């Protein structure tokens, strides 16, 4: 067979090649591959010109030089779609791809961001903290996030302390440059422990205006993803912020070793099935279905390659990295205090020196409440009374029946 | 206060006391309001004190 | 001068193109729209590329109406990253599926016709009210709609000046039942005389099949679904009932050459608009494998145009889904000799009917 | 059978006929969902004995 990929690395070609070699042991498993291009309607052409035209088996794409590239994988990768062509991902973790419906056609190698926040349904487990904030954008990244948190604060339907309870979750457009008032708004509420899920630079924008606001110092916590550890932020984040980091990530090569086993195990899988129909019609009989992607996708269900680089890399129901460990860390006077402790849903026991940003030790319950307590009430005849305050700016003061001083407020 | 649809869209809001009771410009109501079900859904309840 | 090419698939109208174009509207043609056509054999999505761009360099289209005739169609997502590519409009006129589906995208501009989900619905309760039929339930499995439909219709029954029913939402799975038991249990809890469902096609004969068993027939039931189970394709399987109804007039009449010419005039229209506020903007991208940001400099805010527009007498405006926001809708039922005949017409949040009646323990009684 | 036993609801049930039919009417239960999660059976000893 002959297995595609648009890699950027020129070299990643004969290392994928070497890895063809080495799956070899477990049959015609030829290699073909193929640069990048920058508009990507070039890369779909080359698409069918070349590895549909092949019309052999599936497909493998990285992200390219482009650091978000966001849109790179869309195009290459509903074309083949348009014969559930079933391909899978490398590098690219934003969420969109998630969605089955408008992509049939994807599998991944690693977990998309808005995945990551599951884990922070955890951090309190060890840090006995029930009272949270919000601070997602306003696309859908967030909404992901938030449906993803949402579930993960589903009720343990009981029969004390029952779980942690979300408080007013906030939101905010990008490039913005008053984002001050929710700051301030939230200042104000009974919490002290935040989340902060964006792109770069508006991190750096909320950096700045918290530390404005002073809402930086003491008594206080922060948990963001991984796209704020980023240089553009650690120009502004403050210290004793934590944050985490998905281990070997940004290493292409081993991942593409994972991939070409993984892909090896599935054709192993392949070898021995039954009504194997025909790869698609060179990108010109464009009508049919290698009528076999669906196959495809279910016998990528199990395959289970039990261990790579990173170890056992299996999948979620959404073709997903489903249980890759990663590590933590903590900002410390710009120092990394890397506490690599979290192997999948495992409690995470490091070994080093936390701090908080007050430069504390404790782990303080994030909680305050004795407050003011802004009272409301309706006018209603012999329960509330409404009257205007003399030219003075009180009310003329009365006396009851005996004479007694009747409370005005 | 009571709890109706609005925007012409799929959400139903309370104008009146209890908008502002969960949207956070308040946190206690002291008036004479009433008791109910729907009230009781989304809000709790001292016990009352006037029958 | 303005580059205004079309295109067809599968089909000759072709005076239905000048002619539509010599019932142009002088006050709307001041941009005058060189209509240009073109018939590919709707072959390959590279070629659909290579013909756009071609006749984008050849005429500096500004805009196409693409047409489509395949009932196989998920190729809207084509254009949408074309206009990804080109900052330009286009116009799925017809055809397959290609005006329906919820290709759901920012900085694109591809427009669909024919309804919503929502508004069908909607129309759906209006026929369900004008004859009286009070109580139904509901059939469905994983359909982008599905958690939309339920809480649309729900949500008009939770203001209910008039009676109605809601027995239960019958949340199904698709393309999973390997034990088909549970459906022949399952689909016993029904007992409204009105059901509504919603599927793709085959699966749809598949439950027609299984409710030949479980008694939910032609006695003295009836079965709405909102054509986009079935269309005007006509191939009725044998496990339908006569007697079905639903609402497909999005390109059921409205008429093709009809169709170019709305086209045309919505298109020419907006252009009329931004040259109204100074805004013409008659620069097209340069070269398709050469559209960069080299020369794409500013967005296309000329939809704050494109989103209404009223010519020729019809109006037309837009939500952020692309449909028409006051579609021209009519209501057909599935009758013995398998064929699809007519029965009604809606339009305007109005219904136009002939009937009053939908065909021994029927009684005719008299009072004072 | 499988539709018609689906018409029952309440938590008792009383059965007679021959021991053969009545495993088979036993394993059409199994399906319909008439088993042993809170209901009741008793039969008057000539199914079995
Ligand atoms: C704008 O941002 C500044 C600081 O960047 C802040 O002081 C101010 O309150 C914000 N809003 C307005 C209306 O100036
Ligand atoms: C990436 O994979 C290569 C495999 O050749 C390995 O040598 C290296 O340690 C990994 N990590 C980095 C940061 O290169
Ligand atoms: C379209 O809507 C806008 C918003 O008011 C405005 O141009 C007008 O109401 C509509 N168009 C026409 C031609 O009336």
């Amino acid at each position: 067979v002959n297995i595609g990929a648009v890699l950027s690395t020129r070299k990643h070609e004969q290392m994928f090649r070497e890895a063809v070699n080495q799956a070899n042991k477990r049959i015609q498993l030829q290699a073909t591959s193929v640069t990048h291009k920058p508009n990507a309607i070039q890369m779909a052409l080359s698409v069918c010109e070349d590895l549909i035209s092949s019309q052999v088996y599936a497909i493998l794409v990285s992200h390219p030089p482009t650091p978000n590239d966001h849109f790179t994988p869309t195009p290459v990768s509903y074309t083949a779609g348009f014969y559930r062509i079933p391909v899978l991902g490398l590098t690219t973790r934003m969420s969109i791809y998630s969605d089955k419906s408008i992509h049939l056609s994807f599998l991944r190698t690693v977990p998309p961001y808005s995945h990551q926040s599951s884990v922070w349904f955890e951090m309190m487990r060890v840090y006995n903290w029930n009272h949270i904030i919000l601070l997602v954008s306003d696309d859908h990244e967030g909404r992901a996030a938030q449906k993803r948190l949402e579930t993960l604060l589903e009720e343990r339907e009981s029969k004390n302390k029952r779980g942690p309870k979300a408080e007013k979750v906030l939101q905010f457009d990008p490039g913005t440059k008053n984002v001050t008032a929710l700051l301030m708004e939230a200042r104000e509420l009974e919490a002290r422990v935040i989340i902060l899920s964006a792109s770069e630079d508006d991190a750096a924008t909320v950096y700045r205006a918290a530390a404005m606001l002073d809402m930086t110092g003491s008594g206080y916590v922060w948990l963001v993803g991984e796209r704020e550890i980023s240089g553009n932020a650690l120009r502004y984040a403050p210290d004793g912020i934590i944050g985490l980091q998905l281990i070997n990530g940004k290493n292409e090569s081993a991942h593409i070793s994972d991939a070409v086993g993984v892909v090896a195990q599935a054709v192993h899988e392949l070898l021995e099935k039954e009504n194997i129909t025909d790869p698609p019609r060179g990108c010109v009989g464009n009508t049919n279905i290698w009528k076999t992607g669906p196959l495809f996708k279910r016998v990528l269900m199990s395959s289970k390659y039990a261990d790579g680089v990173t170890g056992r890399v299996e999948f979620n129901e959404d073709g997903d990295r489903k249980f890759a460990q990663y590590s933590i860390m903590n900002l410390q006077n710009r120092k990394l205090v890397q506490v690599g402790i979290y192997n999948g849903t495992h409690v995470i026991p490091n070994d080093r020196k936390i701090i908080w940003p007050g430069g504390e030790t404790e782990k303080p319950r994030g909680y305050q409440m004795s407050t003011r307590l802004k009272i409301v009430t309706i006018h209603q005849e012999p329960f509330v009374y409404v009257k205007p305050t003399m030219s003075d700016g009180t009310c003329k003061e009365e006396f009851t029946v005996n004479g007694d001083p009747v409370k005005k407020v | 206060g009571t709890q109706e649809r609005v925007q012409n869209s799929n959400k139903k809001e309370w104008n009146g006391m209890m908008g502002e009771l969960l949207s956070g410009q308040a946190d206690m109501i002291v008036a004479p309001l009433t008791i109910n079900n729907e009230r009781a859904q989304y809000i709790e309840f001292s016990k009352p004190f006037k029958y | 001068s303005i580059g205004i090419a079309v295109i067809l698939v599968g089909t000759s109208d072709e005076v239905a193109i000048k002619d539509a174009h010599e019932k142009d509207d002088f006050h709307h043609l001041s941009v005058v729209p060189r209509v240009e056509l073109v018939a590919m054999n709707e072959t390959d999505p590279k070629s659909i590329i290579t013909r756009i761009c071609d006749l984008m360099s050849d005429r500096k289209i500004q805009g196409v109406v693409f047409a489509d005739d395949t009932d196989q169609e998920a190729i809207a997502q084509i254009l949408d990253f074309i206009s990804a590519q080109t900052l330009t409009p286009i116009l799925g006129i017809h055809g397959g599926s290609s005006m329906i589906m919820a290709d759901k995208d920012e900085s694109s501009m591809f427009f669909q016709f024919g309804p919503s989900i929502e508004q069908q619905a909607s129309v759906m309760l209006n026929i369900m009210e004008e004859y009286d039929w009070y109580i139904f339930s509901i059939v469905t499995t994983y359909f982008p709609g599905y958690q939309d439909f339920v809480n649309k219709i729900r949500s008009t029954i939770e203001n209910s000046f008039v009676g109605w029913e809601l027995e239960e939402v019958l949340l199904l799975d698709m393309s999973l039942d390997d034990g088909d038991s549970k459906i022949q249990n399952q689909l016993k809890k029904l007992q409204s005389p009105i059901i509504l469902l919603y599927c793709t096609k085959e699966e749809a004969t598949y439950i027609f099949e299984v409710a030949n068993s479980v008694g939910l027939t032609g006695y003295g039931y009836t079965w709405i679904v909102p054509s986009l189970v079935a269309g005007d394709t006509d191939t009725v399987p044998s496990e339908f009932p006569t007697g079905l109804i639903s609402v497909s007039y999005d390109e059921w009449d409205y008429g093709l050459p009809a169709r170019v010419r709305d086209g045309i005039a919505i298109i020419t229209t907006a252009a009329s608009d931004m040259l109204s506020e100074h805004s013409f903007i008659p620069e097209p991208k340069s070269s398709c494998y050469n559209t960069h940001e080299k020369r794409i400099y500013q967005s296309n805010m000329l939809n704050r145009y494109l989103i209404n527009v009223t010519f020729e007498g019809r109006d037309l405006s837009f939500s952020e889904d692309g449909y028409q926001m006051h579609p021209k809708l009519v209501i057909i039922l599935l009758n013995k000799e398998r064929k699809w005949e007519r029965v009604g017409k809606w339009k305007d949040k109005s219904l136009q009917m002939k009937y009053y009646v939908w065909p021994d323990d029927h009684l005719s009684i008299v009072t004072l």
